[PDB]
RNA sequence: GGGGGGCCACGCGUCCCCCGCGAGCGCACGGGGUCGGCGGCGAUGUCGGCUACCCACCCGACCCGUCUUGAAACACGGACC
RNA sequence: CGCUGGCAGUCGGCAGAGCGAGAAAGAGAGUGGCGCGGACGCUACGCCGCGACGAGUAGGAGGGCCGCUGCGGUGAGCCUUGAAGCCUAGGGCGCGGGCCCGGGUGGAGCCGCCGCAG
């Protein structure tokens, strides 16, 4: 009884893993967040063989299948009843979130209407 | 009542000098050291057959420790009987000098 | 009202008929052959008549479509595909089937049915194969044929006839012509030396067997 | 490689594919003969 | 004009969501709740509006009169039509097709009706 | 007109 | 009314439709008599030759007024005077080539870009080959493939360039607008060499690859086309 | 110019030099893939999860910043947060 | 990046559904011999279509629905039926900067959009 989309297309990611940051293994101050090395000497700048890779554009996703879950839908960020309305006539593409500082009471009837209005949540079972 | 597959075995990956490509495997079949003798094994299917520690699904059968690479031969490979195969997914470096069953069914005659 | 004929050129090569734009003009003699120039139903009641609506509008509309795709023109639906079979597969040649649960096994090919799978029964008293169809490709073609030219293979083995239906259990009809087949089957086989006892084995590899060597 | 895009770009392109085996069929059918002719001469 | 009031409200109106990648919009009669100039419901001088009833069952269908257009209190024309699923859809597009109001609209308030009485049905 |  | 409004439009549909048809008649007849051109101009090379043998003389053929040129080497390390004459050449990337025409200006171009091309004398079957496989046209400035005729007689209609064979026909025999129909042509973007390269960085005559090599520019066609 | 095979040649009625609409019906090397084709397994041990936890193997792989023509440098700064 | 390309023509019983085609220009006007029907679109700062191209220190420019703090507006925004913060072998999105959900911890405030300021 899952809710299907409209259309659901062979997503293809060039890249699964994340770009980490050049020498965040080595230390803790250096986080995994990405910073372009611009050292003169910098081998991972250099593009020399066999180190950390770079972020290019050559990495972006298909547009027809961008910022798009591995159900087939996209995602939208719902905070209360009235934002489902919005969203019933993108119904077979665009799916809600219920965000995370709703409380369990006002989480039960978004859903409750989410399922009249046959919006999948992705998150239906959170709090209880 | 008897073996239906070619012994190979997994020589290794189709490579330079300093630079190694995991998504073709190079293979040596028992028997053919010759480019005029390997036109036979062009286009049959692959097996890397091994066990894990996970039962795993078998298809009509019981689940067993038994699991499978799945594989093809594409092109012949080098001057002396060398072929080129791809599998569904690289083949482990582990690998390296053990058989694989290079399967007859994709026949031609 | 014309009664149809056949294409009054041979296929010389496909795409390419034999006899050009004017001689196929003159063949066809178009010289004398010269030319110039709902929706709904009525109903009654017991007031008045009806005009009753076929094909009434629908009731719901999703609230997206998918649009309409563009149109080739060589992409056919499988029972219009052209079935292929190669020369080594004639009537009556002894096939190694070697991926079903009757690997190895030696049988007899009858013919080829119209989904392209091959009919085949490597007979019941000798191999324990039914009449069963299987696919071409995996298939060894021995080079070993026996005169299958007079055996009456009966008309409603067909695709139908060994689709599945969804414990499966024998019937009485694939029973009588298992017997039916094997009766005219049997003795042509049993002609030929060692035949039966050759169909009776199974095919395997031994050590220094290699299928590239060796000729079948 | 496509015939029928050969034939949208040179309609003239069906004509000499046309020939080319015609005359390549008849100078078979002639060699053919010819040397059937030399193997009776051998013969006789 | 509606172009004008058009290039006020494209970005900086009060019923606009931007997030996720995605623009939308909660004005009242915004049938299919997205931002753009043709689906705007209030630059427009002739606007189309498909909303549930106030009770359980019905569409209500709102048009906007020509006369009164400064004056908002009795601008909008309401109608309900509590019916089956088969006759509001050809009302409604009689309502637009015929009075030729605001054509390129009909057949968003049919999928817009259609939801409508979709999800006034029991659940399962 | 040369086909009528 | 529109009684006679449909049948205006369908009059108008069957004009273009017959001058379609009168058009494809007109490209076929042309092709027809090409193929007659090119009887005549191979049989009577090989006439004119076997009747000054007969003689006792020598024919001296003309020298041939088309040739392929082929860019063997990178663009890492490119002399300046090199570098414009091979952009004048529209090689601007290894393995690309182009048909030139051939006089005393070209000569002395294709010997200062010598070391870097591999220039020839095409065959008819090489311009066939290359105009059917690599035939791109130069339609406001966009590389277009040759899908249609229509393509050709939009831009060199006005030379009575209007088809595939005209065009093979105005390359090989060299003719009043070979710079138009030629310039038409985007370079041809060919593959790498399958066999393999002799020696790129030596001249043919010494058992490499660049400079002129004479009747073998052909072979390297079919193993680079 | 005179007295067996392929032709994108097949009108009638003149003057004259050279002696503007036929309908239908299907097939397809034709403006980028479809099947109007199928088979196996699936409720307490199995199905899917590329990414993320650990481990194994093959190939690659010198520590960053900085000055410098040139840094992995037996050039300087740097234990870690 | 270029075509300083295309689309306001969604022109519907006040209807007639087109501008890819080798050849400057009008599917122009007049004057005489039953069945009530037809997908999507167009945030024009939007959408769509053809080609060609993609190294980078010093440096320059553009775009950030990247991020932090505060202010004017705005979400009939979120919150003791649990905010900020923190932890996480959990599920994901984005080339990336980063972000959204799930679990736990915690006990009182916090965020999205349009602009402004550092
Ligand atoms: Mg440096
Ligand atoms: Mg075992
Ligand atoms: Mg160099
Ligand atoms: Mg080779
Ligand atoms: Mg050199
Ligand atoms: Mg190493
Ligand atoms: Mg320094
Ligand atoms: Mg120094
Ligand atoms: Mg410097
Ligand atoms: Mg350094
Ligand atoms: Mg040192
Ligand atoms: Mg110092
Ligand atoms: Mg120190
Ligand atoms: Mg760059
Ligand atoms: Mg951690």
């Amino acid at each position: 009884a899952a809710l299907r989309p409209l259309v659901k297309p062979k997503i293809v990611k060039k890249r699964t893993k994340k770009f980490i940051r050049h020498q965040s293994d080595r230390y803790v101050k250096i986080k995994r967040n990405w910073r372009k090395p611009r050292g003169i000497d910098n081998r991972v700048r250099r593009r020399f063989k066999g180190q950390i890779l770079m972020p290019n554009i050559g990495y972006g996703s298909n547009k027809k299948t961008k910022h798009m879950l591995p159900s087939g839908f996209r995602k939208f960020l719902v905070h209360n009843v009235k934002e489902l309305e919005v969203l019933l006539m993108c119904n077979k593409s665009y799916c809600a979130e219920i965000a995370h500082n709703v409380s369990s009471k006002n989480r039960k009837a978004i859903v409750e209407r989410a399922a009249q209005l046959a919006i999948r949540v992705t998150n239906p079972n959170a709090r209880l | 009542s008897g073996r239906l597959w070619c012994k190979a075995i997994f020589a290794g990956y189709k490579r330079g000098l300093r630079n190694q490509r995991e998504h073709t495997a190079l293979l040596k079949i028992e028997g053919v050291y010759a480019r005029d003798e390997t036109e036979f094994y062009l286009g049959k299917r692959c097996a890397y057959v091994y066990k894990a520690k996970n039962n795993t699904v078998t298809p009509g059968g019981k689940p067993n420790k038994t699991r499978v690479i799945w594989g093809k031969v594409t092109r012949a490979h080098g001057n002396s009987g060398m072929v080129r195969a791809k599998f569904r997914s690289n083949l482990p470096a582990k690998a390296i000098g053990h058989r694989i069953r290079v399967m007859l069914y994709p026949s031609r005659i | 009202k014309g009664k149809p004929h056949c294409s009054r050129n041979p296929v010389l090569v496909r795409g390419i008929g034999r006899y050009s734009r004017s001689a196929m003009y003159s063949r066809k003699a178009l010289y004398k052959r010269k030319y110039a120039a709902l929706a709904t139903v009525t109903k009654p009641v017991g007031g008045g008549t009806r005009v009753v609506k076929l094909r009434k509008m629908p009731r719901y509309y999703p609230t997206e479509d998918v649009p309409r795709k563009l149109l080739s023109h060589g992409k056919k639906p499988f029972s219009q595909h052209v079935r292929k079979l190669r020369a080594s597969i004639t009537p009556g040649t002894i096939l190694i089937i070697l991926t079903g649960r009757h690997r190895g096994k030696r049988v007899v090919f009858l013919k080829q049915l119209s989904s392209g799978l091959l009919l085949v029964t490597g007979p019941l008293s000798l191999n324990r194969v039914p009449l069963r169809r299987t696919h071409q490709k995996f298939v060894i073609a021995t080079s070993t044929k026996i005169d299958i030219s007079g055996v009456k293979i009966p008309k409603h083995l067909t695709d139908a006839y060994f689709k599945k239906k969804k414990k499966y259990e024998i019937t009485e009809q694939r029973k009588v012509d298992q017997k039916a087949v094997d009766s005219q089957i049997l003795p042509k086989i049993k002609a030929v030396p060692q035949l039966q006892g050759y169909l009776r084995s199974v095919f395997a590899l031994t050590n220094g067997v290699y299928p590239h060597k060796l000729v079948f | 490689k496509n015939l029928r895009i050969m034939l949208k770009l040179n309609p003239y392109a069906k004509t000499m594919r046309r020939n080319t085996i015609l005359r390549q069929a008849r100078n078979h059918k002639l060699r053919v003969e010819r040397a059937a002719a030399a193997l009776a001469a051998k013969s006789d | 004009s509606a172009h004008l009031q058009w290039m006020v409200v494209r970005n900086c109106s009060s019923f606009l969501i931007k997030r996720n990648k995605q623009t939308y919009s909660t004005e009242p009669n915004n049938l299919k709740a997205r931002n753009s100039f043709r689906y705007n419901g209030l630059i427009h001088r002739k606007t189309v509006g498909v909303e549930p009833a106030a009770d359980g069952k019905g569409v209500v269908v709102v048009m906007k009169r020509r006369s009164g257009q400064r004056k908002p209190a009795t601008s909008y024309v309401r109608t309900t039509i509590n019916k089956n699923a088969r006759a509001t859809l050809s009302s409604i597009r009689h309502m637009i097709r015929k009075n030729k109001y605001h054509p390129d609209l009909r057949m968003a308030a049919i999928r817009r009706a259609s939801a409508i009485l979709r999800s006034q049905k029991p659940v399962m | 007109r040369g086909l009528r | 009314n529109f009684a006679e409004l449909k049948i205006k439009r369908l009059r108008k549909k069957f004009a273009q439709k017959m001058l379609r048809k009168a058009r494809r008649k007109l490209i076929y007849e042309k092709a027809k008599h090409y193929h007659k051109e090119y009887r005549q101009m191979y049989r009577t090379e090989i006439r004119m030759a076997r009747m000054a043998r007969k003689a006792g003389n020598f024919y001296v053929p003309a020298e041939p007024k088309l040739a392929f040129v082929i860019r063997i080497r990178g663009i890492n390390g490119v002399s300046p005077k090199v570098r414009k004459v091979l952009q004048l050449l529209r090689l601007r990337q290894i393995f690309n080539g182009t048909f030139v025409k051939l006089n005393k200006a070209s000569i002395n171009m294709l010997r200062i870009v010598e070391p870097y091309i591999a220039w020839g004398y095409p065959n008819l079957k090489s311009v066939n080959e290359l105009i059917y496989k690599r035939g791109y046209g130069k339609i406001n400035k966009k590389r277009i493939a040759l899908t249609d005729n229509t393509l050709i007689a939009r831009s060199l209609g006005k030379y009575n360039i209007i088809c595939m064979e005209d065009l093979i026909h105005e390359i090989y025999t060299v003719g009043k607008h070979f710079k138009e129909a030629n310039n038409f042509l985007w370079p041809f973007k060919l593959s790498s060499p399958r066999g393999g390269m002799k020696k790129k960085t030596t001249h043919f005559v010494e058992g490499g690859d660049a400079g002129n090599r004479e009747d073998q520019i052909n072979r390297l066609i079919r193993r680079m086309n």
